[PDB]
């Protein structure tokens, strides 16, 4: 989900750098490495605000190597779900055992058993589909899956969700 | 590239289509249609807005 | 009170467009022509979604019945009732359709019948036209 | 929120056109 | 033959507010000579019955607040119709009424009393008289759509195109 | 000036337009104001908000009007008349534009067969920005930078501009932008002499 | 976060670098979208500048005639502006233009106004802008904190003029 957050990096910059442009250097570092990245404890890096109000603190040269890390703060424009979440997202895949729904830039997986029986799995429809009474839903189809859980690693959070209950599937 | 250009000179030609279809079921039923069966849909509610939703259609075509 | 509730959100966006192609068109160097163009469309387009929305509920403005606050003081705010009330058109628009009506002028019924088959047969040979040539 | 107001757009320098002739008794 | 719509319609009568003056016990009295007062309505019916008679929120305020709208209750119960009955008034210069028309449904069933019904609006401001929304909105809109028209017509004819730039003024 | 005369003819046409459609907003803000005080504080203008405090419309019932043949058929019939009225004034509309799009497309049709016809042809033939203009224009290329010359100073690149008053072609070279005039011919026109 | 469970990282009251408590802001796909396009179109402008003072275009970037021709120019705008090298901001911005419910930073202003003039919270103001619901019900059962908070008529309505605002393609 998008939200502001107030974030804060350290970035080594190497001698080999050091001269009157250092300020464009780390500006080039910072836009480079955090832009897209993921912290499970932010969820996805998505965007930086106010690129010209980048905000720097002085160095402090290491006494092992001589490369200068800096403190560099900002606001960040981030994306995270949490148990209990409803979204919209479009199918990915289609499968037996359910279906994996992209919502932003995560996948939540749904398993057969997280939906009513009246959805039956359709193969050999063009592409295979989940088909019901009322909601059809196959690949670029606006499904709200409920998330459920989430699984947060280094560069990327998987997530289950269940639309076992009414008012789900097809919009 | 060339293939950009088909396309867009087919949804080009398409809108041509459908833009003189509409231009002309407008002026024709322009004369407006009142019918008692409920099956026919022409409303007329607002008498002056009638002629800004005509003249809507004018601008656009 | 829903009906006039939307018409009052709608209405309040197109008079926000109107405000925005207002102070776009103020000022002293012309914008570029595309600019001018997406302005014109979305609000236009806007202006004809006012004029459908308030078609649905006629019903529900028609019901209501106009009545002056007791707290609103007349005594006072007499000249600003009063501007509210009135809804006499701008005169040029009413000459306007005095010279229009003057230019256009069970006779009268079965013009209107042979307008009536003009307009099916153009309909039906313009359908004809379509599709004697493949446009796919 | 709300992310702007309206302007006050009132015209009190309309002259108004109400038709009066039912004075004479 | 053009007529003036009666929402519209202003009466004005000096001579009325010199010799009596503009005054709640007086305002139906005002009112009788106006085009709006119809000769149908039972109100007159009642002011002939008196005449041959002597030659022979703020609803219950001004309910309890004068003796002669009791008398107006007490004369117009018996008679079921077009009536026009005071809606409200501030002094000393605002009074409005309120016309609506009775059906006292005596029938088997309804143990409700008379129906009242609305059939117009009447604002009684200084010295004169008013009588839909709707139409003003759609006015105004119109009117709108004109000069905009306009507008559009005149800045397209500004408007002047050449193949090697596009459209330029 | 007469441009300046229909910009404010504009304006002040847009700004009466606005007027009127400001009230409708002023009179329809009240009824939420009655349900709920808070969203509909922000709705009205500060001057309204200090007129009175905002209660002003609140519901109310009347009874529609029974229907016969006397007003529909009068109403559906005029509304015929101004829509043939629409489509009169569609027709001229359009023809008006037709006329105007005819006349300017067959004369750019015209410079387009004079520019076709008056160009010849091997060629180093390409677009260039211009550095005062900014716009791309043709430009040829008759240096002999590529025949083996060392001469750096010039490049040999000529732009090509359409005389508009005598519906010609003529070469600008790149060195000479001092020389703005007819007279560049015999400004520019240098030779070599050798006297015994 | 069906009970609105936020956690310490997503409180309601945020802590700003000025030290200042802010309420946590939530953007929807229209908003969100609109927000990076502004901030890359201004990194572009801000990178032309550096350019020239080293040694019109931008007009029609911002106005897209259709989805097909915003997505080209989504894409050259990353070419120019992001490089290439992050694939997932690609995926994020088609995701965004192709279930935008509102291109016209108007209508969008609309959505929020519409919104948030209830007071709701960020949360489930944000997943209104995201979500088109044909029934209030149907939305209560789908965002489970708007249950018990906003009467079904309030939401009946906020949902039909939600889906009348929404700008035909």
């Amino acid at each position: 989900m998008f939200f502001i957050k107030d974030l804060s990096l350290n970035i080594t910059l190497h001698p080999s750098f050091f001269g009157p442009r250092m300020k464009q250097y780390l500006k080039t570092k910072l836009l480079e490495e955090v832009e897209g990245s993921c912290t499970g404890k932010f969820g996805y890096i998505l965007c930086v605000l106010d690129y010209d109000n980048i905000d720097i603190q002085r160095g402090r040269i290491l006494p092992t190597d001589g490369s200068a890390e800096f403190n560099v703060k900002y606001r960040a424009v981030v994306f995270k779900p949490f148990k209990g979440e409803v979204v919209d997202g479009t199918v990915v895949s289609c499968s037996q055992h359910g279906f994996e729904v992209q919502v932003g830039p995560m996948k939540v997986f749904v398993t057969k058993h997280l939906m009513p029986q009246d959805l039956t799995f359709n193969a050999g429809s063009n592409p295979p589909s989940y088909q019901s009474s009322e909601d059809v839903i196959t690949i670029k189809s606006r499904i709200r899956v409920k998330i459920e859980g989430c699984i947060s690693q280094v560069s990327s959070i998987h997530a289950i969700g269940s639309i076992k209950e009414d008012y789900l599937g097809a919009i | 590239m060339s293939n950009q250009a088909l396309y867009e000179k087919l949804e080009q030609t398409r809108t041509i289509l459908s833009v003189k279809l509409a231009e002309l079921i407008n002026m024709t039923t322009i004369a407006d249609r009142n019918d008692d069966d409920e099956g026919s849909f022409a409303q007329e509610n607002s008498e002056l807005a009638v002629a800004t939703t005509s003249v809507m259609m004018v601008n656009n075509q | 009170g829903q009906a006039l509730d939307a018409v009052r959100m709608r209405l309040a966006q197109l008079t926000h467009s109107l405000r925005r192609i207002r102070d776009e068109m103020s000022k002293a160097e012309l914008p570029q022509w595309y600019t001018l163009q997406s302005q014109l469309n979305v609000t236009l387009s806007q202006l004809v979604s006012v004029t459908s929305t308030l078609q649905h509920f006629q019903e529900t403005l028609d019901s209501t019945v106009v009545y002056p606050l007791p707290k609103f003081p007349t005594t006072s705010h007499e000249s600003l009732v009063t501007t509210l009330l009135r809804k006499k058109n701008i005169p040029e628009v009413d000459e306007w359709m005095k010279y229009v009506r003057e230019t256009s002028g069970e006779e009268i019924e079965k013009l209107l019948q042979q307008d009536r088959e003009i307009t099916n047969w153009a309909r039906t040979t313009f359908r004809n036209e379509y599709g004697k040539h493949d446009f796919k | 929120p709300s992310y702007s107001p309206t302007s006050p757009s009132y015209s009190p320098t309309s002259p108004s056109y109400s038709p009066t002739s039912p004075s004479y008794s | 033959m053009n007529v003036t719509p009666l929402d519209e319609l202003q009466w004005k009568s000096p001579e009325w507010i010199q010799v009596f003056g503009l005054r709640t016990e007086n305002v139906l009295d005002y009112f009788a000579e106006s085009p709006f007062f119809d000769k149908t309505s039972n109100n007159q019916v009642i002011k002939m019955q008196r005449q041959f008679s002597q030659l022979n929120p703020a609803r219950r305020q001004i309910l309890f607040k004068y003796p002669m709208y009791m008398q107006l209750e007490e004369e117009l119960m018996k008679l079921d119709g077009t009536e026009y009955v005071l809606s409200s008034v501030r002094e000393p210069d605002f009074w409005v009424i309120r016309k609506q028309r009775r059906t006292n449904n005596s029938g088997v069933g309804s143990a409700k009393g008379p129906e009242i019904i609305p059939l117009q609006d009447y604002y009684i401001i200084g010295a004169n008289i008013y009588q839909t929304i709707f139409k003003i909105v759609q006015s105004r809109l119109m009117s709108t759509s004109y000069h905009l028209n306009s507008t559009l017509e005149s800045l397209y004819d500004l408007i002047e195109f050449q193949p090697s730039q596009g459209v330029h003024y | 000036e007469q441009f300046v005369k229909r910009r404010r003819d504009m304006l002040e046409h847009i700004n009466l337009a606005m007027n009127e459609s400001s009230l409708a907003l002023e009179f329809v803000s009240l009824l939420l104001s009655s349900v709920k005080e808070s969203t509909g504080m922000s709705s009205m203008s500060p001057f309204l908000r200090k007129v009175v405090k905002p209660s002003s419309l609140n519901s109310d019932k009347i009874p529609y009007v029974a229907p016969t043949k006397k007003e529909y058929i009068e109403l559906d019939i005029l509304n015929k008349g101004w829509k043939l009225q629409s489509l009169n004034e569609s027709k001229d509309l359009l023809r008006a534009s037709f006329n105007k799009l005819s006349s300017i497309l067959q004369n750019e049709h015209d410079y387009w067969n004079k520019i076709m016809q008056s160009i010849s042809n091997k060629d180093v033939i390409f677009k260039i920005r211009d550095r005062t203009s900014g716009q791309k224009l043709l430009a040829i290329k008759y240096g002999y930078e590529d025949s083996g010359s060392t001469y750096k100073h010039d490049r040999g690149i000529a732009n090509i501009r359409n005389n508009i008053e005598s519906q010609n072609l003529d070469l600008i070279p790149h060195s000479s932008s001092v020389f703005k005039g007819t007279d560049f011919v015999h400004s520019v026109k240098k030779f070599l002499r050798v006297r015994i | 976060a069906a009970t609105l469970q936020l956690g310490q990282e997503f409180q309601l009251k945020q802590i700003n670098h000025q030290g200042e408590e802010e309420e946590l802001i939530a953007l929807n796909l229209s908003e969100a979208r609109l927000v990076i396009k502004e901030a890359l179109v201004e990194r572009r402008r801000a990178f032309k500048r550096s350019q020239k003072k080293h040694k019109a275009d931008d007009d029609d970037f911002m106005h897209s005639e259709t989805r097909e021709k915003e997505l080209e120019s989504i894409d050259v705008l990353l070419e120019q502006t992001t490089g290439g090298n992050n694939k997932d901001l690609k995926n994020t911005m088609q995701y965004l233009t192709n279930f935008s419910r509102f291109r016209d930073q108007e209508t969008v202003g609309a959505v929020i106004q519409l919104l948030k003039s209830t007071g709701l919270h960020p949360f489930e103001v944000a997943q209104l802008g995201s979500l088109a619901c044909d029934t209030a019900d149907e939305a209560k059962t789908l965002i489970p904190s708007l249950n018990n908070k906003i009467s079904d008529d309030e939401l009946e309505r906020i949902l039909k003029e939600l889906s009348n605002l929404e700008t035909l393609y």
